[PDB]
């Protein structure tokens, strides 16, 4: 509730957007990745195995 | 109620979409494999509890 | 959470570079998904066997 208050008002920022391009991913958008990539090491460990 | 849509808003959902498919692709090829593990460990197991 | 992050102009240099990842895994996918494949019908040839 209280990331979504914060990510709320920070979008109401007109200097915010200029930083924009050079974002990180967001921890959702890369845990994502970081299953993913867990996830393919392991169906290919599994394969061997 | 106001907003266009800009060209890096479909790009950025044809990437998460991406990774959707392949997040969906990955659990079912680890079940696929978990499916036949749990078919390699109990074809072990002889179902007869009377011998000694 | 997922709307507060929609509204973003631009594409920043890490989701750029992540859909270069997830452009890559596919091809990788397309051959663990012939080497599970390739596993079973090992498996298969071995029971009946």
């Amino acid at each position: 509730v209280e990331e979504a208050r914060e990510q709320n008002e920070r979008n109401r920022d007109s200097g915010y957007l200029h930083l924009l391009y050079k974002r990180p991913l967001d921890p959702k958008s890369e845990a994502q990745l970081q299953e993913i990539r867990r996830l393919h090491q392991y169906v290919k460990f599994a394969v061997q195995d | 109620g106001t907003i266009y849509l800009q060209h890096a808003d479909e790009e950025r959902e044809k990437t998460y979409k991406l990774a959707e498919n392949i997040d969906a692709q990955l659990k079912r090829m680890a079940q696929d494999l978990k499916d036949i593990i749990e078919h390699l460990n109990t074809s072990g197991a002889p179902a007869d509890t009377s011998d000694p | 959470l997922h709307s507060f992050h929609s509204e973003l102009p631009v594409l920043s240099d890490s989701e750029r570079d992540m859909k270069k990842e997830l452009q890559l895994i596919p091809d990788q996918l397309r051959h663990l998904g012939n080497a599970i494949k390739q596993v079973t019908m090992k498996k298969d040839y071995q029971q009946q066997k």
